């Protein structure tokens, strides 16, 4: 039968010093306890992500911006394990609602274009400042922080600038905050998806990864020119995976004469 | 007003285009389907000249049957063809060369009645001289040109309708003579 | 050698094996609609087995309800 | 500039609006065959041609009194008899393997 | 007759050079009859009768009969063997 | 830049070229149906003279952006449905009609039986009931109706 | 100049519309068949269904050629709306070989039957591709066999030609089972139900459809039933107008569009009354039915024009 | 129904050894042979001889079987399920039911002590 692959245990506490005992075995139908919030679960890291998280009971809080685009995390999860309520990072008062009652948050808020709402400055340093005040004033254990590669305080790009940016205004605020920064990724160095989701589903639930940057970079480094000619700090050993490679995943007469044809 | 004068050498262009897309086509029905672009082509040609009536044929029979027959075999057939690559067909170049060259020009040289050979090619292209049309007022009734041809098939040439009525039961009888296998 | 071709012609999946027009054999599958009624009535007593006859054979209802209840 | 050419010239100019107007508007991304199918086509081409041997004489029928009218009667006349060939022959009809071939069971 | 000539010439050397199908064989015989119509239908006219387009009707039908016994013939050769081979028969 | 001008509050969108194309969206809805057991019928009597819904523009009779499932969804026919699902176009959705076809239903313990059509598409709609009225179907498309035009894509 | 492309757009507007209230009338009417209501409503309001439901078409999906085949399919629909006369002389373009032209077009329509089982091929697709395409030839043959024994009581291309000479007596009325067996072979050109197992870029399809539909009744209209023709009409006028004025001829051409128009829509209304009422064919049985039965009629009926003509005087001049 | 579908054998039933050894023989033959047709047909992501070397060792997992007729099942099974896997009645779902080990890595604690058990009480 289905087991917590997820888990190290049966019985957990978390920081705050909430108790929480997984009840029954790994599989759709238990609850593993945790109650997990991921801003930008619409996207396209998140998706994978709440795949894993909500594949074995953890409560999954599911922020949305847009009503169709969360449509298909529905079934990702059994009645009650995966929540949506709508907010903005605008207003307030709905990302105090969304983290009320969880035990992990992440935020994947990251766009890469400026909008005539949002430039870079807005959605990367500004919101996750929001963000990140709320968890500290609810006092929640494990904010983790998704960030991006190349992420320098002061840099040419403003992309790159404000993930910094946004680094070390949530490293002021919250000590505790676990921030980490993923390679290019190939869904469907990079690094595969499902693998960067494997890697933050192991930073998600254990001790002795607090206050510390993570590098997820896969095994072998590339050109732009190689790529296309295929297709025509701590990193993934400190949580014992392995990354897929991805060359691997790249894919990813006489009869006639006795045959009838005019029948 | 002289835009209007072109028209012929235009279409004369187009079927010298048409029939290079003829013979260079990637799949057996992009062929096809430049040959009933020619057809059409030759059909704006006939109603060009001044013979309305043919061109309408020409529809009716060249887009018309035997289009669709060679569509048809195209469709419910296999065929292997390979592509026009130079590694199979520079080797016929030069002889190309030469053939179009030769039969050009002999085919240009019997419009002519002179004995020189160079006054004989010289007559094809030495025309640039405008036929005057004058009004005659003979004719009574719209004997058109479908007409005569029913009035020579029927009764100057009966034996030519006649003896086409033995082809065109012979295009019936081939068919049934091979495709059947009867019993 | 008659070479034929295999096409996926309620719910309902069913072979046919063309040679041309006509039909050399035919193959029906079935089981799409296969939910395991016969075993459930096991555990349900006759006042509750009642009803899995006219979840069977929906259109005339009555009759697969009388043969049971006959 | 007459008024019957405008409308020849201005239908593709129709065909090509509306099919921009689609690629504008639109979501994008051998078994063997009886001889009755291709006999019909075959076969379909000179019945098809005798129609248009025919079309010389419906437009004179006038002209070619009493001696026309029996070439054209002789023409047909001719080509019925290749049309009751076919129809002698069964030529377009389609057979099948339905039959047990009705043998008598036979004892001992 | 400048039309009908270089459908001929050209609709011939795409005959005789190609060795990738059968069918481009077909359609550039059909071409030629077609070359050969308009040379002929343009002599009607300019010498004023119908007698070259007497010749011209008559030669559509021989066109159409000579496509319907030809493709026939090409089932009888597609019959007994199983595909029309690429460099051909 | 340096700093920020963003408000820090907004409403919610609740408390607050294309539309040709939402327009012919609304006024016309073509379900590509997948009637596979008891309610294919129930479904057929919208179809039926009574209960028409022949005016504003739902028929049964049959590429288009929503299905229905409505009947018990076994164990062989899940990877259908959703092969049947993933080729719709991308503004799709989905109605649940009958209650074998939310939560499995009447056969809920059997062994070959989806436990409602939850575990493989997303569904948007339910219409409960084990043979529910073509009353109660109508009336679920309605619902339905009324949430794809406050989508506005 | 402004003369003639005004008069092109009348004619283009118009038939562009009747052409889209077709798709309307056969929903209705077909719901009233069967009790139902149908479509809400049919008014100026009325369009917006199949606009509707022609914008919508456009919002599915596909699986060079694949472009031009509809194309063509709607253009070869589309030329054929010149050559039918709406009244005595008015046509969009005069042509003295009219139905030469409408017999080429007939011609030209088949081919996008032919490069529509192309697209998205399999094995089996493609064999009912060439079977609707069969079918669409085998039809055609009666088709053309009878637009000659029309044209042997005229002797004549022309189309107003033929209907000045049908001004005495239809020719509906003699050769009535002609006019049973073209309807037949009307319904057969197009995929009616009755005939229509090969079916049982697409709004393209959709519009040609019936563009062939309405099509293939003007060309019942003009050559069997009376085209523009009503009655004499010659006394009623004497009491109303006084001399020729534009009144006058707005009055007879409207008079003579109306009795048009009214042949065109009771025979359309036939063709959704044919649909309805009939299961379809098999195959076989429509090969069968067009050449072994109804072409030996046909023949048949060929020999007995040209003899009764000759038992008689009575050869039609040009 | 007279005649039987494509691949199909009338099941019969062996009254020896080494006649169902031959038999079985056949059948790993037959498997092997339409490997390279089930990567094809299924759309796997992975290699040839996987599907190769998960055929061997589903035989090796009935290599030591003493009874006769528990054999004979076997074989009949096999021959059901060989049936099914080389027409397309079986998809690619079901096909995959074969590989679970493959596709995935579940996570990480897949406990082997009895205290790695013991945290999760046996899981
Ligand atoms: C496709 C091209 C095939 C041409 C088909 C010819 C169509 C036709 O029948 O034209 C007839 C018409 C005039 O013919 P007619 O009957 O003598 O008119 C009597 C006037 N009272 O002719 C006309 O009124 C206009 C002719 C229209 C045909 C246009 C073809 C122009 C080709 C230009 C080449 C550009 C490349
Ligand atoms: C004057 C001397 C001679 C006297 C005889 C009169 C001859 C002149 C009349 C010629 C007109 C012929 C009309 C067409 C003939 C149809 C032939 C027919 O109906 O039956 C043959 C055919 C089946 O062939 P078979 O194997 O023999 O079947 C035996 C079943 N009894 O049947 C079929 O395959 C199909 C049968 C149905 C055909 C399609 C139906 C189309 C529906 C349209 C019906 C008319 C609608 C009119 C609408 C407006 C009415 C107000
Ligand atoms: N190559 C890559 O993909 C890289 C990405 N990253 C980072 O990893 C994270 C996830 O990766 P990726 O899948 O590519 O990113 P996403 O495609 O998931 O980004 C979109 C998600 O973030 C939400 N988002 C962006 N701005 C806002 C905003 N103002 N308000 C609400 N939601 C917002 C989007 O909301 P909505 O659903 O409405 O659109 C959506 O949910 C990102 O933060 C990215 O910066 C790191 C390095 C490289
Ligand atoms: S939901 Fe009810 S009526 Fe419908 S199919 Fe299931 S059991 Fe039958």
């Amino acid at each position: 039968m289905n087991s917590f692959e997820n888990l190290a245990q049966d019985v957990n506490i978390t920081r705050s010093g909430k108790t929480l005992i997984a009840k029954g075995t790994g599989g759709r139908s238990s609850r593993t306890g945790y109650t997990a919030t991921v801003f930008g679960a619409n996207g396209f890291l998140g998706s994978y992500l709440t795949a894993k998280l909500a594949k074995h009971g953890t409560t999954v809080v599911v922020p949305y911006r847009e009503e169709m685009a969360k449509r298909h995390l529905k079934v990702t999860g059994d009645l009650g394990v995966v929540n949506f309520l709508e907010m903005d990072l605008r207003n307030l008062e709905s990302i105090d609602e969304a983290v009320r009652h969880s035990d992990i948050v992440v935020n994947l808020i990251g766009r890469e274009y400026e909008t005539k709402n949002f430039n870079y400055y807005d959605v990367h340093v500004e919101g996750a400042r929001r963000i990140a005040e709320a968890v500290k004033k609810h006092n929640i254990a494990r904010y983790i922080h998704v960030s991006a590669f190349n992420a320098e305080i002061d840099s040419p790009s403003e992309f790159n600038h404000t993930k910094g940016l946004g680094e070390q205004v949530t490293k002021d605020i919250v000590p505790w905050a676990t921030i980490v920064r993923p390679a290019p990724m190939f869904g469907r160095n990079p690094v595969h998806v499902i693998d960067v989701a494997a890697a933050l589903e192991r930073i998600c639930f254990d001790d002795s990864t607090v206050a510390q940057t993570f590098e997820l970079y896969g095994p072998q480094k590339f050109t732009q020119k190689q790529i296309i000619d295929m297709v025509s700090a701590k990193t993934f050993n400190d949580l014992d995976l392995t990354p897929m490679e991805l060359p691997d995943l790249m894919f990813k007469e006489n009869k006639e004469k006795t045959f009838v044809h005019i029948l | 007003m002289y835009l209007t004068y072109y028209f012929i050498e235009i279409t004369i262009f187009l079927a010298i285009l048409c029939t290079i897309f003829i013979i260079s086509a990637k799949n057996p029905m992009v062929s096809i389907l430049y040959m009933i672009a020619l057809f059409v082509i030759a059909a704006m040609y006939l109603y060009l000249i001044g013979l309305g009536i043919f061109s309408l044929l020409y529809i009716m029979i060249y887009i018309g049957a035997i289009a669709v027959l060679f569509l048809f075999i195209i469709t419910l057939l296999d065929i292997n063809s390979t592509e026009l690559s130079v590694k199979s067909n520079i080797r016929d170049l030069p002889l190309v060369l030469i053939s179009l060259i030769v039969l050009t020009i002999s085919g240009l040289m019997i419009y002519s009645n002179d004995s020189i050979l160079i006054n004989k090619l010289l007559e094809a292209f030495g025309n640039d001289y405008n036929t005057i049309i004058t009004q005659d007022w003979f004719n009574i009734e719209n004997t058109t040109l479908l007409t005569t041809i029913g009035n020579v098939l029927l009764t100057n040439n009966a034996f030519i309708l006649l003896v086409l009525a033995i082809v065109l039961l012979l295009g019936i009888i081939g068919p049934i003579s091979i495709t059947m296998k009867h019993k | 050698r008659i070479r034929a071709f295999t096409i996926n012609f309620g719910v309902l999946r069913l072979i046919l094996e063309l040679s041309g027009e006509e039909i050399i054999r035919s193959d029906p599958h079935v089981g799409l609609l296969h939910r395991g009624t016969e075993k459930l009535i096991e555990y349900k007593t006759y006042m509750q087995a009642l009803p899995y006859f006219d979840r069977l054979d929906y259109v005339s209802m009555m009759t697969n309800e009388q043969v049971f209840s006959l | 500039m007459n008024t019957f050419i405008i409308f020849i010239i201005l239908i593709p100019i129709v065909g090509f609006a509306l099919l921009a107007v689609n690629i504008l508007l639109a979501v994008y991304k051998r078994l063997a065959f009886n001889a009755a199918f291709i006999l019909v086509a075959i076969l379909f081409l000179p019945f098809d041609l005798e129609i248009s041997t025919l079309l010389p004489y419906v437009m004179s029928i006038y002209l070619v009194s009493n001696y026309g009218f029996t070439i054209v009667l002789l023409f047909l006349l001719i080509l019925i008899i290749g049309f009751v060939y076919e129809i002698n022959t069964n030529a377009l009809k389609i057979n099948k393997h339905n039959k047990p071939n009705t043998d008598s069971l036979i004892y001992k | 007759m400048f039309i009908g000539t270089i459908i001929l010439v050209l609709s011939f050397l795409g005959f005789v050079f190609n060795r990738r199908n059968i069918i481009l064989a077909f359609i550039c015989l059909e071409t030629m009859l077609l070359g050969i119509n308009l040379i002929l239908l343009r002599n009607s006219v300019l010498f004023d009768d119908i007698s070259g387009s007497l010749f011209a009707i008559v030669i559509i039908i021989l066109a159409g009969v000579e496509s319907a016994i030809g493709l026939s013939l090409l089932v009888s050769y597609y019959r007994l063997r199983g595909v029309i081979n690429s460099y051909g028969i | 830049v340096s700093s920020s001008s963003m408000p820090t509050d907004f409403p919610l969108p609740s408390q607050q070229l294309d539309a040709v194309a939402n327009w012919a969206r609304q006024g016309s809805f073509w379900p590509v149906t997948f009637g596979l057991a008891c309610c294919a019928v129930e479904m057929m009597h919208v179809s039926a003279p009574r209960y028409d819904q022949d005016r504003l523009g739902i028929i049964f009779r049959a590429q288009s952006d929503i299905m229905i499932v409505a009947g018990t969804l076994t164990n062989k026919m899940a990877p259908v449905l959703r092969q049947v699902y993933d080729q719709m176009p991308e503004p799709r959705w989905v109605i649940s009609m009958g209650s074998c076809a939310n939560g499995g239903g009447y056969y809920h313990f059997s062994y070959s039986v989806v436990r409602g059509c939850d575990r493989i598409v997303p569904v948007d709609v339910y219409v409960p009931g084990c043979p529910p009225t073509s009353e109660a179907l109508m009336y679920g498309v309605f619902q339905l109706q009324r949430k794809m035009r406050n989508t506005k894509i | 100049m402004i003369i003639n492309i005004v008069e092109i757009l009348i004619f283009l507007v118009c038939v562009l519309f009747s052409v889209a209230y077709l798709t309307v009338a056969e929903r209705k009417t077909l719901a009233y068949m069967q009790r139902r209501l149908g479509p809400n409503f049919v008014g100026y309001y009325g369009l917006l269904q199949a606009f509707a439901d022609a914008v919508k078409l456009l919002l599915k999906e596909i699986v060079i050629i694949l472009v031009i085949s509809p194309l063509i399919t709607l253009i070869t629909a589309l030329i054929g709306w010149v050559v039918i006369p709406l009244g005595p002389g008015i046509t969009l373009g005069e042509l003295n070989l009219g139905i030469l032209f409408s017999l080429a077009i007939g011609s030209l329509g088949v081919f996008g039957s032919l490069l529509s089982g192309w697209s998205s091929n399999s094995k089996y697709s493609l064999l009912g591709s060439i079977r609707s395409t069969a079918q669409l030839i085998s039809y055609e043959l009666i088709l053309t066999s009878i637009f000659i024994i029309i044209i042997m009581f005229v002797s004549s291309l022309n189309i107003t030609t033929i209907i000045e000479t049908q001004r005495v007596v239809w020719y509906c009325i003699p050769l009535l089972p002609l006019l049973l067996i073209f309807f037949i072979a009307s319904v057969a050109e197009t995929a009616r139900p009755p005939f229509d197992l090969t079916e049982s870029p697409f709004v393209f399809f959709f519009l040609a459809e019936y563009s062939n539909i309405i099509l293939i009744s003007a060309f019942n209209g003009y050559l069997l039933l009376g085209g523009y023709l009503s009655f004499n009409y010659s006394y009623l006028f004497n009491i109303l107008f006084n001399d020729y004025s534009y009144v006058s001829f707005l009055f007879e051409g409207l008079i003579n569009s109306s009795a048009y128009a009214i042949k065109l829509v009771f025979l359309m209304f036939s063709f959704i009354w044919v649909r309805a009422a009939f299961p379809r064919f098999t195959y076989d049985n429509l090969i069968n039915f067009c050449w072994i039965i109804l072409l030996p009629l046909l023949f048949g009926i060929f020999l007995i024009i040209p003899s009764t003509l000759y038992i008689f005087d009575s050869f039609p001049t040009l | 129904a007279i005649i039987a579908t494509a691949f199909a054998e009338t099941v019969k039933f062996s009254g020896s050894k080494q006649e169902l050894q031959k038999r079985t023989l056949a059948l790993y033959r037959q498997f092997l042979r339409g490997a390279p047709t089930f990567a094809d047909l299924y759309e796997v992501q992975f290699s040839i001889p996987t599907i190769r070397t998960k055929i061997r060792q589903e035989f090796e997992r009935h290599r030591f079987v003493d009874d006769l007729s528990i054999q004979n099942v076997l074989y009949a099974k096999g021959h059901m399920e060989y049936q099914e896997c080389i027409n397309f009645w079986k998809q690619q779902a079901q096909f995959l039911k074969y590989f679970p080990e493959e596709d995935d890595i579940q996570g990480r604690h897949q406990p082997s002590n009895f205290v790695d058990k013991f945290l999760k009480n046996r899981a």
